[PDB]
């Protein structure tokens, strides 16, 4: 256990924004932190770093008290969000700042901040002032500026916003690559969420200073555990339904809107009860019904689609008249019929597949 | 549009320059109260290279003015700062000590100090002169390094503490470069102040430490011969090649 | 050893001081002073400083030697004392030279420009009270000496130290008002060179030096009398070098020394036998060196006790009308 | 927390010695009484302020002031427009023209009034220019009037407020210009909306040192416009230096610094 | 035709930053601009608006020269990036400024200023400066006060990178919204590709200076016309092929990674000459194969697999020496069959969902 926060409470001008928080950070761990954007997030950075101290409770790292220490002797660094960056010198002061406030010795200043450099693609702009380079450029240099240290906990917040997707990804890999070979503790804001949840370990969901949901980022996907968490992480339409009878130890009979279906549920459950039956884009089929007799499957009308890229969104409205959200990927080439607007459709789900909460 | 504006600027360097030129060509007149052109001649300078008593005024008050100038523009930058991001008990006592300075009649303070300096054994001289030409000189400065100092951006000062900065580092590295001109600036007031003063340093100097100011001041009996003229020609010619030479050698 | 010299910057010539340091080893050490005023208040208050010789006024020649801040002058080794016009040497503000011997004296009086104004359309003290004149007076500024001018207009004398003659100086000096153009705070003959002022007071001195620049200057004896001045030298009565003081007296109180001062500046001199030693037109310039009957008959600025208090309070409502 | 301390000690340690001290003194000589041959001796009086009640101190007070505030304003008008244009001249340029106004500064006061009073005087070489060439029949007089003290007073103390204006106006933040520009602004709304609210600090600094350093100077005005008119100084001077009353001198100084003070509020 | 770029040319401190552009922008359009990190996209937007004179060339405004014509003349708007924001002003202030600027009626004043906190959802944060606000709610204020003018031309200069996902698809939606009502052209410069796609009709795509590829935002993913357009839009193996016969015409032999197979080409070719195939990861077959003998497919072995979520990707290496990407559902859990590791398996696409170039 690297650093421990124990009851840390925080307000700003008399209207609270961290009520209670309990949060354990181990060695060698990747943790991920995401929020309604506004919530808590950048304030607990600085609270952990030697910025702004707090009202009450413990902050420990390596069993020692630290809630009283200052900035200049935790062995801690970050990346802001604003790209802190000393405006009167080059790069390569920027870079080697950290380095010579440890009094580190004056024959491998170069090679060190030279290969962060590389690291970052800029060993070319050694020379130039931050005013003449732009956004992405900056961020790289602030992220070079961190990371040319060894420290053992680094914070990021929001450092591969500026970047293009193919820049990105080989950011993401030097970083895992320096945190597999070295040993760095990371706490990485972001908003990005498939970004989040390739790149790490354990991922916690805030709510104005209240922490939703931690876990590793698969239970994040497969199994929300609010019903705040399951509208947040994706895309996700959310059914009503009665239970009816209880068939099985895991099989429950359920009205849900308004046909009769078999769900798996593993609580205690009672006739009389209203569940969220939750379903997501790419679980369920479409199939053409030209008949008019209909039976199994909700009957819709598709109404517009969007395709975003790879996958092909589309809408289908229900009688009752809800959208449902079905997704599929794209194959133009394909001719049997990909597309096809304004015709009757069905719509079905495979079951054991749902996820059931009350 | 830009003919206006360079006519606004020379306006102002005409204005500033053109008694100097008047001075400088004086020196040279035979008339000792020139109002006219009586002829050239090089008298005046001859009779400044042997007087051996204004030459030591000059030294004396260069010396002065050098000290006085550094000592004040350190400490005073230090005030400030203390005043912007310290936190202690009392900073109107010591915000107020600044104005009183600034409000003394300048006969006042040539005799409360100079009572002061017998009572404290200080002996007059070249340290009394320093101990009164530091402690006006204060208040400009301390007003120019706050009104430059207002404003500032938190962000660079929180990374540099974060990177692991000790309040040394921090201040000289980061406050002292984005807050040169205004040290610059009381470095050059400071300078000019202690050059002009007349009342203060004619009490609390002593038998022997006698100034430039003092001696023009008292010429006022028997006239200003055009020995003065003659000096401040030689100090400007200084002051100039030395910024030309400061300037070409590094920047 | 060395001696300590308290006088005006340039009163006293350098190099001049070079000969008397290589005739005796003695070496001066040269301290100057604004005023008068400044010299008697740094006198008094610092008793740890110790000066040689200094030179006062006709005013602080007095006040300083019933208060002891000043010492007997022992004429017997003063070899040189005959050089020296019997006229100035006994006065009422030293009765015996026993604490002052003279060195630059003068005088002040009405100043004309000839270009513009006729030098004898003026008479008198009096005439500067016409109406005609508006707006086109000098004044000097210090308090005796323009109540001494109105004074001597009513017929009084200068020190007065009566309440109801200086009442009646006030209210004349009141009248002067709109006739005032500026008050002078430097040299006399500086506002008269640019062409500021054509008329008013102005020292005799002042007016031959603006002379020997091409502007003409004439100066008129008022009937009603002239005012006199006059500086002298002095030991300060804490000396740890008196013998040098007292040769150095010696030294300027000669012939030669004193034909090269009264060169380098305009102002008269009291040695006799030097101003023969100088130019024949010179010596013989009236309003330089005026006549004896004048001089001995004549007034100076003696000094009044408590009522200097009174001019000063004076001259400051005068101003704020 | 060491090096704060020092800084703390040092800057209070020096005020003290050398500011309240002396103060505690003046304070303690202004409740005293007038002795000649020791200036000042042991009794304790208040008529050294119920003096203060004559009309003579209340009008120099109120001249003094309005000469110090249209010297000020004088200066603001001459020199904001100065610093916004050398504002905009190239980089290299900038501190070799700051350096050139201000080595005109480095000569003695007195010389330099010599020099304005030869270059502006009836006889002066003005008028002979401006006669010789034609216009200008007689000469014009501008010495020895009110505006010839506002013209030293400018003079004196043109840098005071150049200095700290030129400081507040190079440290301005582009974007927020820019921005301005952008969302359909002109010159006159700029000026007023946003370069004023983020310059005013200069201002004050530089208005502060014109305006408090000009009641001490009245040496200047008297060399330049006559004696026609009192001021506080004259006053203060006369009654320390030819009146010989230390205790009311004392008085004086003290009741100008507190009205000084609480005007400013 | 509402703007017309002919001729621009820009230098920077002796250094090309823009050669040559010939662009124009027509009425009622979304533009999107991409490019990589350094490219030049925010000068272009700075040339557009009054700020940046060009050194050379011509721009017309309807038809009118604004070439020299300064700002504060020209209807255009922007949304910074670094949030020019004014610190001595509220958040109200801020929004009407603009309004005030025009000289609007003072009646009108508050209610649009509070419709417009209203669509960025700050109508509670009225009365607060800017620094004590979040990053998020800077941006929205910025782009707050930028829309309240309504004016004919906005430029956006990543003004959606600061929020979470559900806020970001809301303020889309309400910027199309805009844009349908009231016929404002848009000039949207972003770095997220799916929303790039999901919003736009022109995407142009540029590098150094140069306008590489315009088009809709179907021809840029289905249809690249360069290497770099196809190597910059999103995740692609190339392979090399050499054709050995051309069959009947859209339809030529080559061989590709040992195997000879059939590519749809449909200009003319002569035999000899090399070709890249380009396909997409979603467009690959993955088989298992347990017999030793392998027919019709390349051979190759699972290296790992990423938990990107929703999908699932996977790396295979052939005994080639290469490493070729394969994605998937993964949503597909809770199967009985598809999970596996490290075997021999085959890749086999569906023939005509290519892409050749020469
Ligand atoms: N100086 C401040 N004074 C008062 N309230 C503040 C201050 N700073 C932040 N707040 C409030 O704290 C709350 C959240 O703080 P914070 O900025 O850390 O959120 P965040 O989630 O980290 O940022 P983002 O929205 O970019 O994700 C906001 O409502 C914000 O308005
Ligand atoms: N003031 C400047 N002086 C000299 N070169 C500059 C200056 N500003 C930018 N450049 C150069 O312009 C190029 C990038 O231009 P531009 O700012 O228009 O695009 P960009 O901001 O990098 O796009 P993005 O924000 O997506 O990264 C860089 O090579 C950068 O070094
Ligand atoms: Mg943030
Ligand atoms: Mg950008």
């Amino acid at each position: 256990p690297l650093v421990q926060l124990a009851g840390i409470r925080k307000c700003f001008d008399g209207k609270e924004v961290i009520p209670q928080l309990d949060l354990t950070i181990n060695n060698g761990e990747f943790l991920t932190l995401l929020g309604p954007s506004g919530c808590g997030k950048t304030t607990v950075l600085r609270l952990i770093a030697g910025l702004e101290t707090v009202d009450s409770g413990r902050i420990m790292l390596d069993n020692e008290d630290i809630t009283h220490v200052p900035a200049e002797n935790r062995y801690v660094n970050t990346v802001f969000q604003s790209y802190a960056l000393f405006p009167h010198m080059t790069v390569f002061e920027n870079v080697a700042f950290g380095l010579r406030m440890q009094k580190t010795p004056a024959a491998e200043i170069t090679p060190r901040v030279m290969e962060a450099l590389r690291m970052v693609q800029l060993e070319t702009f050694a020379q130039r002032k931050p005013h003449q380079l732009s956004g992405g450029q900056q961020q790289r240099v602030a992220i070079a500026r961190a990371v040319v240290n060894k420290p053992r906990l680094l914070l990021l917040d929001q450092s591969l916003s500026a970047l293009d997707y193919k820049l990105r990804k080989q950011m993401q890999n030097e970083l895992k690559a320096l945190q597999r070979k070295l040993g760095i503790t990371f706490v990485f804001v972001t908003h990005d969420q498939e970004e989040a949840l390739t790149m790490s370990d354990r991922i916690v969901v805030m709510r104005d200073g209240r922490i939703e949901q931690d876990g590793t980022p698969r239970e994040i996907y497969e199994e929300p555990k609010n019903l705040f968490v399951a509208g947040f992480i994706g895309e996700i339409n959310m059914f009503n339904a009665t239970v009816i009878e209880r068939l099985d130890e895991q099989r429950v009979r359920a009205n849900v809107e308004g046909r009769e279906c078999n769900i798996y549920v593993n609580f205690a459950v009672e006739p009389g009860q209203k569940l969220h039956v939750l379903l997501r884009p790419e679980d369920l089929r479409v199939e053409e019904i030209n008949d008019d007799n209909h039976a199994e499957g909700l009957i819709g009308y598709v109404r517009e689609r969007n395709y975003k890229g790879m996958t092909l969104e589309s809408v289908v409205e229900l009688e009752n008249g809800k959208m449902v959200m079905v997704s599929e990927f794209f194959n133009e080439d394909d001719p049997d019929f990909d597309h096809s607007l304004d015709q009757k459709m069905a719509i079905n789900w495979v079951e054991s597949w749902e996820v059931v909460l009350a | 549009g830009r003919l206006l504006r360079g006519g606004f600027m020379t306006a102002i360097y005409a204005y500033l320059y053109i008694p100097i030129i008047i001075l400088i060509v004086n020196s040279f007149n035979s008339s000792r109260f020139g109002i006219n052109w009586q002829g050239f001649t090089t008298k005046w300078y001859s009779l400044l290279m042997n007087n051996d008593s204004l030459l030591q005024a000059a030294q004396h008050s260069l010396t002065m003015a050098v000290f006085s100038a550094t000592f004040a523009t350190l400490i005073g930058s230090l005030t400030a700062v203390a005043l912007y991001r310290y936190r202690f008990r009392g900073k109107p006592f010591v915000s107020g000590m600044l104005f009183v300075v600034m409000m003394s009649p300048d006969i006042v303070m040539a005799i409360s100090l100079l009572v002061l300096f017998m009572l404290l054994g200080i002996q007059l001289g070249f340290w009394s002169l320093l101990f009164s030409h530091i402690t006006f000189c204060l208040p400009f400065v301390v007003v120019t390094v706050y009104s430059r100092l207002k404003g500032f951006d938190v962000r660079m000062l929180e990374a540099a503490k974060d990177l692991g900065a000790s309040e040394f580092t921090i201040l000289r590295k980061i406050i002292l470069p984005l807050a040169m001109p205004a040290v610059a600036a009381g470095w050059v007031l400071s300078f000019t102040l202690s050059m002009d003063d007349v009342v203060v340093s004619s009490f609390v100097t002593g038998p022997s430490y006698e100034i430039l100011p003092l001696k023009i001041y008292s010429m006022v009996k028997v006239g200003v011969s055009p020995e003065v003229n003659a000096l401040a020609t030689i100090l400007l010619v200084l002051s100039l090649v030395m910024v030309i030479a400061s300037q070409l050698i590094a920047r | 050893n060395t001696l300590y010299f308290y006088n005006w910057t340039e009163y006293v010539p350098p190099g001049l001081l070079e000969q008397f340091t290589k005739e005796t080893g003695i070496k001066v050490i040269y301290s100057t002073y604004e005023s008068n005023e400044t010299m008697y208040a740094k006198l008094k208050t610092y008793k740890d400083g110790a000066y040689d010789l200094v030179v006062p006024s006709t005013y602080y020649v007095d006040k300083m030697r019933k208060e002891g801040m000043i010492q007997k002058i022992d004429k017997s080794k003063l070899t040189n004392f005959s050089n020296l016009d019997p006229d100035m040497l006994n006065k009422p503000f030293d009765p015996n030279n026993d604490y002052s011997i003279p060195y630059i004296w003068g005088a002040t009086a009405i100043g004309v420009n000839g270009d513009a104004v006729d030098p004898k359309s003026v008479t008198s003290w009096a005439d500067l009270w016409k109406p005609e004149y508006k707006g086109s007076l000098l004044l000097t500024d210090d308090a005796r000496e323009v109540f001494q001018m109105a004074l001597r207009k009513l017929g009084y004398s200068g020190n007065t130290t009566d309440p109801k003659e200086i009442e009646a100086a006030y209210n004349e000096l009141k009248k002067l008002m709109p006739n005032v153009a500026a008050f002078n705070s430097d040299n006399p003959a500086n506002p008269y060179m640019e062409g500021e002022v054509n008329l008013g007071m102005i020292w005799n001195g002042s007016a031959f030096v603006a002379r020997q620049a091409g502007t003409p200057i004439d100066v008129v004896w008022p009937k009603e009398g002239g005012i006199f001045w006059m500086d002298s030298l002095a030991i300060p009565a804490n000396a740890k070098n008196k013998e040098g003081a007292l040769k150095l007296i010696n030294f300027l109180l000669r012939p030669d020394v004193a034909k090269q001062v009264a060169e380098t500046i305009g102002y008269p001199t009291p040695n006799l036998a030097a101003r023969k030693l100088l130019s024949p037109e010179v010596a013989n310039d009236k309003t330089l060196y005026p006549d004896a009957e004048t001089i001995k008959n004549g007034e100076w600025q003696n000094d009044v006790g408590a009522a200097s208090s009174i001019y000063e309070e004076y001259y400051q409502k005068l101003k704020a009308g | 927390t060491s090096f704060q301390n020092v800084v703390i000690v040092t800057i209070v340690g020096w005020l003290v010695l050398f500011v309240f001290l002396p103060n505690l003194m003046i304070i303690g000589t202004s409740f005293l009484t007038r002795d000649d041959a020791s200036f000042v001796k042991m009794v304790f009086t208040l008529d050294n302020y119920t003096r203060l009640l004559d009309p003579l101190y209340f009008e120099v007070l109120l001249h003094s002031l309005n000469m110090a505030l249209i010297a000020t304003l004088a200066c603001l008008v001459l020199g904001y427009p100065f610093a916004w244009f050398l504002a905009k001249l190239p980089h290299k340029v900038r501190p070799l023209l700051l350096f050139l106004l201000i080595v005109p500064f480095w000569t003695n006061s007195l010389i330099r009034i010599y020099g304005l009073k030869i270059f502006l005087s009836t006889k002066g070489y003005l008028n002979e220019f401006l006669l010789w060439l034609g216009v200008i029949d007689t000469p014009i007089r501008i010495m020895f009037t009110p505006s010839a003290v506002i013209i030293g007073l400018v003079y004196i103390l043109l840098p005071f407020m150049v200095m700290p204006l030129y400081s507040s106006i190079e440290k301005l933040d582009k974007p927020l210009l820019e921005a301005a520009r952008d969302l359909g602004a002109s010159k006159l709304q700029t000026f007023i909306r946003i370069i004023i609210p983020l310059t005013m600090p200069g201002i004050i600094a530089g208005c502060l040192l014109v305006m408090l350093p000009a009641m001490g100077l009245f040496y200047v005005s008297d060399l330049m416009g006559g004696a026609k008119n009192l001021l506080i100084g004259n006053v203060i001077k006369v009654q320390f230096l030819n009146i010989r009353d230390w205790p009311f001198g004392a008085a004086t100084s003290i009741t100008l610094t507190i009205v000084m003070g609480l005007m400013l509020l």
